[PDB]
Parts: structure tokens; C-alpha cells; sequence
């Protein structure tokens, strides 16, 4: 009602030039943990094959580390920690869970 | 008086909804090939503008009151 | 509507369309419309869009500090 009187702005008066970096990386991280679950989906259902969606899967998973070990790591990592324990881990099996947490991979819910 | 508009504002507004619903899945169909980044580009824009606007007038709608 | 509520009703209905339109391009990289490279460079733009509708969204939507 009034609570919301003005349009706010992406970034206001209390971001950094910093936050608006690790923001960014955050969404960068977001669109593969998005595309990462689209291409698996699409294997799944025959829509590419073996090697393009491992090629895919790889490329992905490379630029994805390289977001969590570049500028501003620390807090990079802070934020992405406390989203994956967020996360909705379920329909994917503790059995599953091991060999992804090993591997580096993040969690892609798959519905 | 100023109650009974609602009922057709309503009426009205969430007609058009089902028209965009309707342009959204139609351009879809529509869209069978893409044979320039400017044909998908343009896809893409025109896709999520209906859908936006969909959605909109959507939330609008079943939060009248 | 005031300005803020006006804006907060579109930040929504673009989330909402960012997802239909990745879903879109999803199915048509199943009907063999578009090839896998193409979704993939595309999907990632809308989803990083998405990010930062939503993370918008929050930031209206918070304690204001």
C-alpha cells in the first residue's frame, strides 16, 4: 500500500562497487546451476545426445568453478554455502548426493 | 455503482488474459524455424513480452480486491 | 497502484515469463527447431536475467535494511 510507495532501484544507496560484483558472479552462478538442469532434462528426453550433453555438462561445470575461485571468493563462497544448504535436496538420493558433493557439483533441482 | 463495474472490469481484463495466453502458445507454433539470430532474437523479445504482460494482468486479476 | 507496487507487480510477471520462455526454447530444442549451443548461450542470458529480477525483488521486499 504505502509500504510500497516508490520504485526502488537494482542497486541503491547501501551497495558497493564490490556487492554489484559479487552480485553478478551470483547471477552468472545461477543461470548454469538453471542451464545445467535444462540440458540434463533435455538428455533425459532424447533431445541431444550422449557426448553433447557430456561436452555441454563440462564446459558448464568449468566456467562454474571458475566463478567460486575468482574476484571476490571469499564472498562468493559465503553466499553460495548458505544457499546450497537452502537448497530442496530431495528427490535426489543421499546415494546421489555423495557422488555429487565429491565431484564438485552443485545441486540442480530437478523437480 | 462504483461496485458493479468491477464484475465487468474483471470480465474484461481477464478476457484479454486468455487472448495473450492464447497469442503465447500461437507464436510458439508459429515460430517452426529459426534461421537467423535476428529470427530467434526476435522470438525471444516478442515471447517474453506476452508472457510478461500475461502475467501481469494475471496477478492484477486474482488480486483485485 | 503506487510507483513501488506498480514496479513490484512487473518485477513478478518478468520472473515468471523468464521461466516460460527458457521452457519454450527448451521445447524447441526438442522439436529440433534449435540446436543445443543455441539454447544453452540463450537460456543462460535469460536465466542470469532472471537472477537479477528476483534479487530485485528481494530487495523491495526486505526490511529495508
Amino acid at each position: 500500500s504505502q509500504l510500497f510507495h516508490d520504485e526502488v532501484p537494482l542497486f541503491d544507496n547501501s551497495i558497493t562497487s564490490k556487492d554489484k560484483e559479487v552480485i553478478e558472479t551470483l547471477s552468472e552462478i545461477y543461470s548454469i546451476v538453471i542451464t545445467l538442469d535444462h540440458v540434463e532434462k533435455a538428455y533425459l528426453k532424447d533431445s541431444i545426445d550422449d557426448t553433447q550433453y557430456t561436452n555441454t555438462v563440462d564446459k558448464l561445470l568449468k566456467q562454474f568453478k571458475v566463478y567460486l575461485n575468482s574476484q571476490n571468493k571469499e564472498e562468493i563462497n559465503k553466499h553460495f554455502q548458505s544457499i546450497e544448504a537452502f537448497a530442496d535436496t530431495y528427490n535426489i538420493t543421499a546415494s546421489n548426493a555423495i557422488t555429487r558433493l565429491e565431484r564438485g557439483i552443485p545441486i540442480t533441482a530437478e523437480h | 455503482s462504483k461496485k458493479y463495474g468491477d464484475i465487468a472490469l474483471k470480465k474484461k481484463l481477464e478476457q484479454n488474459t486468455k487472448k495473450l495466453d492464447e497469442e503465447s502458445s500461437q507464436l510458439e507454433t508459429t515460430t517452426r524455424s529459426i534461421d537467423s539470430a535476428d529470427d530467434l532474437d526476435q522470438f525471444i523479445k516478442n515471447y517474453l513480452d506476452i508472457r510478461t504482460q500475461y502475467h501481469l494482468r494475471r496477478e492484477k486479476l486474482a488480486t483485485w480486491d | 497502484m503506487t510507483d513501488g507496487l506498480n514496479q513490484l507487480y512487473n518485477l513478478v510477471a518478468q520472473d515468471y515469463a523468464l521461466t516460460d520462455t527458457i521452457e519454450a526454447l527448451s521445447r524447441m530444442l526438442h522439436r529440433g527447431t534449435i540446436p543445443l549451443d543455441t539454447f544453452v548461450k540463450q537460456g543462460r542470458e535469460l536465466a542470469r536475467q532472471q537472477f537479477l529480477v528476483r534479487w530485485h525483488i528481494q530487495r523491495i521486499t526486505s526490511p529495508l535494511s
